[PDB]
């Protein structure tokens, strides 16, 4: 049964790791790019975790596919689209999808990836055809998209073309710069280029939120707040370990963006304890369910309500309200933020 | 100013091939063979490019820049079925789902900064039927107003009769200026 069967809000998702095999498998066909499979389904488990692996394992996954993506337009402004869907697939009615913009172009990048050939699709290309695929989805699927670029941690020279995109395209649905990677990076959020961007971010408007916390000190988390201005918190996990700052977050209301099914599978939360979230939920925090790499995780978003309905007693009284919270802590103008509660208010039945 | 042209990729398209016999000299027979595909085989694909004249070379390989297809026609098989300039720096593309019943119109604008050409989702059109396919043959032609910010196009009513409609570039839908048994 669908866990809880009513509108969703999504603001934790990566484009990377929400695509489907099938189209995967058609670049990989297409352009000649080797891969460990043939069946689309024999693939999801290949690409898939079940185990709850490493975050070094984790990132090996992205190798197996991400080469038969990248580069290619046709491709981005396809599992753009194709994603918005399965977004409609869930209860999901407004979304905020991240991804990087270097991480899919092929041209005009620091150090070209996925050892890929240069070199045709430049990123500010490739945010343009995302944006392209979004608006046909929102269109044809009738879910509200907006997108996050990310910034990435062992990448601080890119971080300035980020904010700049992010810039550019805030008519063409971009409206927050991350910054994902590798918060075990030392020092990471503190490299000049990645803190000028964000202070450009605040300096021009643009939202903000970092992966910070997942697995890492709370101090990571400290230095996205202090330095890096960060309206809102990739994870989270570990700012429990200290209670001054976590209560001064809670009293300043941040928002926690949580990845339940995620948090397992990634091994930032060890299962002997009771999971990040139980404790925000009772300490009434800000904080909305997410599903992050929904295609590495074998997940949809149902999963992650199946794992917190289950395993820790969510009722769909609290389901309501961090989803009303997500709505609040969402990116929109201020103008769509109403109508967004107002359609959330509606469906649940409470006073708009 | 401009060269638009498509591209298209055969690769896969199985052959017809039929035997030619030619002048009464000729000893053996010709085999012709040609990428055709019959009802349900694999079709050609097509990409469509466009390339500045004005900015050639003679010591480079000239830019082309290619104008993928809407996302809606890329989750399947498609056609281009026509392309149609609107202004100077405006080109007009209708794309059609192999299943073709459903169809899409890119407006595309030449964009000075990038030097790509930009085609704006609000402008899309989307035209389709439920009781049969797009089009007497395909979907029709548009032809816009001199400052191509508004054409006319003739498409099906809702008696199901062909008649003249008349277009905004942003606004989504259009205003017969026909109607009648004919
Ligand atoms: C027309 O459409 C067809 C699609 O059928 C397409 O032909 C395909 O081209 C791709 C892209 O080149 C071919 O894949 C290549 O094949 C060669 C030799 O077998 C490979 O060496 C190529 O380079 C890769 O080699 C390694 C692969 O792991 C790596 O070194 C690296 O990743 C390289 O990319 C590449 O695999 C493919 O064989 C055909 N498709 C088939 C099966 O027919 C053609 O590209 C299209 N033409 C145009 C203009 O679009
Ligand atoms: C034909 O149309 C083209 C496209 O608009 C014109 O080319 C532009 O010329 C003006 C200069 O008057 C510039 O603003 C643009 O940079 C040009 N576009 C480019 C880069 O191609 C042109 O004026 C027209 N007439 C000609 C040259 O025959
Ligand atoms: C242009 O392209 C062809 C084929 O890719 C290549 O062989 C040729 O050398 C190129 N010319 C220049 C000027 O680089
Ligand atoms: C197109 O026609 C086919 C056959 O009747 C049908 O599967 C489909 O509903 C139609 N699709 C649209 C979008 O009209
Ligand atoms: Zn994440």
């Amino acid at each position: 049964t669908p866990a809880f069967d009513k509108p969703k809000v999504e603001l934790h998702v990566h484009l990377d790791g929400a695509i489907k095999p099938e189209t995967i498998l058609y670049y990989g066909k297409r352009r000649g790019i080797a891969l460990p499979a043939d069946t689309p389904e024999e693939l999801l488990n290949i690409i898939g975790m079940d185990k709850p692996l490493t975050l070094p394992d984790f990132l090996a996954k992205f190798d197996y596919y991400m080469p038969a993506i990248a580069g290619c337009r046709d491709a981005i402004k396809r599992i753009a689209y194709e994603f918005v869907e399965m977004k409609a697939k869930d209860g999901v009615v407004y979304v905020e999808v991240r991804y990087s913009p270097h991480l899919l172009a092929n041209s005009k990048v620091e150090p070209i990836p996925w050892n890929q050939a240069e070199g045709d699709l430049t990123p500010d290309e490739v945010v343009s055809l995302v944006n392209q695929g979004l608006q046909e989805g929102e269109r044809d699927f009738g879910v509200k998209v907006r997108s996050i670029l990310c910034c990435m941690r062992h990448q601080p020279s890119w971080s300035s073309e980020v904010v700049e995109l992010c810039k550019k395209y805030r008519e063409q649905t971009v409206v927050a710069i991350d910054l994902a990677g590798d918060e075990t990076i030392e020092g990471s959020s503190l490299f000049p280029g990645h803190v000028q961007a964000y202070a450009e971010a605040v300096k021009s408007g643009v939202h903000r939120t970092v992966h910070a916390g997942e697995v890492g000190s709370a101090n990571v988390v400290k230095e996205a707040v202090d330095t890096l201005k960060t309206e809102r918190l990739g994870h989270g996990y570990h700012t429990l370990e200290d209670t001054t700052l976590y209560n001064r977050l809670r009293q300043e209301n941040m928002h926690f963006e949580i990845c339940p099914w995620s948090s397992y599978l990634t091994g930032a939360w060890k299962p002997d304890t009771e999971h990040a979230v139980i404790r925000f939920k009772n300490d009434q925090v800000n904080y909305s369910l997410n599903t992050d790499d929904p295609l590495i995780f074998k997940s949809t978003l149902d999963t992650d309500y199946q794992m917190t309905k289950k395993d820790m007693g969510f009722t769909e009284e609290e389901f309501k309200r961090l989803n009303i919270n997500a709505a609040k802590s969402s990116f929109l103008p201020e103008d769509e933020k109403k109508e967004l509660l107002d359609l959330l208010y509606k469906a649940y039945r409470m006073p708009s | 100013t401009f060269l638009a042209y498509a591209q298209f990729n055969d690769t896969e398209v199985p052959l017809i091939e039929y035997s030619f016999y030619s002048d009464e000299s000729l000893q053996y027979p010709k085999t012709v063979r040609v990428p055709y595909p019959k009802a349900g085989a694999v079709n050609p694909t097509v990409k469509f490019f466009v390339v500045n004249t004005d900015s050639l070379s003679s010591v480079t390989n000239a830019t082309s820049i290619q104008i993928t297809a809407p996302a809606s026609m890329l989750i399947g098989d498609h056609y281009l079925c026509d392309v149609t300039w609107a202004t100077q720096e405006r080109i007009s593309l209708q794309w059609l789902r192999r299943i073709q019943n459903y169809s899409v119109m890119d407006i595309c604008d030449y964009d000075e900064s990038s030097g790509r050409w930009n085609c704006l989702v609000a402008r899309q059109h989307i035209e389709m039927s439920t009781t049969g396919w797009v089009g007497r043959f395909r979907p029709s032609e548009p032809h816009f107003t001199l400052d191509g910010n508004s054409f006319y196009k003739i498409i099906s009513n809702e008696e199901g009769y062909r008649h003249i409609c008349y277009f905004q570039i942003d606004k989504k839908d259009c205003t017969f200026i026909t109607k009648g048994t004919w």
